């Protein structure tokens, strides 16, 4: 009765870390190796401020020929994780194509959604913070970095967007 | 082609087609669970069953 239930998912390139992002959140442990998801769809109790929180979270595949479906996995969430690689500029460059069809398919220029700079244990990023920051400034989301292995900043990533969903 | 399969706590998972254990080895161990301590289902079949021949249909795993 005083939990409330917030659907999320997280959509993003084909080598970003949609999965490892999602495993180490949940069972605290960096998959090192590479099993490319088709779809998952998990569940976590937190307690994120003052209430208890659950979260249905899917993680959808970045290629195209199994993102042929992604109407369906847009149609029933409300809130998004926008994923790419800090090291992969196309990543980052294909952020605008989901925005749209998520802007698309929810019909609103105001959807609970967070930008997300992965894999930012690395050196040498091809894509650098101030980029990324002025692409959610005109998204009117926010920014955080993240690095599955790390662990850095992939809580922050999570409770942000169950708080732009809670405070829309 | 591809099975979708239901987990517990309202969790699920689709994975392509072999051993139906060694089909949904690595996913279960992604979704943590154990291949000994459960099995697939309304009706249960065995785990060394070819993974291929339920395609298209949908079964779901408990404990
Ligand atoms: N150094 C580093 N490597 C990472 C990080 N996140 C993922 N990787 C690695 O980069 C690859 C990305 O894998 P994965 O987590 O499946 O990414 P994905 O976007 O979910 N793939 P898909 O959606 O197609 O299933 C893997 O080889 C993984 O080990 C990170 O934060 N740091
Ligand atoms: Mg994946």
């Amino acid at each position: 009765d005083p939990m409330t239930e917030y659907k999320l998912v997280v959509v993003g390139a084909v080598g970003v870390g949609k999965s490892a992002l999602t495993i180490q959140l949940i069972q605290n442990h960096f998959v090192d190796e590479y099993d490319p998801t088709i779809e998952d769809s998990y569940r976590k109790q937190v307690v994120i401020d003052g209430e208890t929180c659950l979260l249905d979270i899917l993680d959808t595949a970045g290629q195209e020929e199994y993102s042929a479906m992604r109407d369906q996995y847009m149609r029933t969430g409300e809130g998004f994780l926008c994923v790419f690689a800090i090291n992969n500029t196309k990543s980052f460059e294909d952020i605008h194509q989901y925005r749209e069809q998520i802007k698309r398919v929810k019909d609103s220029d105001d959807v609970p959604m967070v930008l997300v700079g992965n894999k930012c244990d690395l050196a040498a990023r091809t894509v650098e913070s101030r980029q990324a920051q002025d692409l959610a400034r005109s998204y009117g989301i926010p920014y955080i970095e993240t690095s599955a292995k790390t662990r850095q900043g992939v809580e922050d990533a999570f409770y942000t967007l169950v708080r732009e969903i809670r405070q829309h | 082609n591809t099975i979708r399969v239901l987990l517990p706590n309202q969790e699920w998972t689709v994975v392509k087609v072999m051993s139906l254990h060694d089909s949904l080895m690595k996913a279960l161990k992604r979704h943590g669970l154990q291949p000994e301590s459960s099995a697939v289902f309304k009706a249960r079949l065995d785990w060394n069953t070819d993974a291929a021949s339920l395609i298209g249909e949908e079964l779901q795993v408990d404990f």
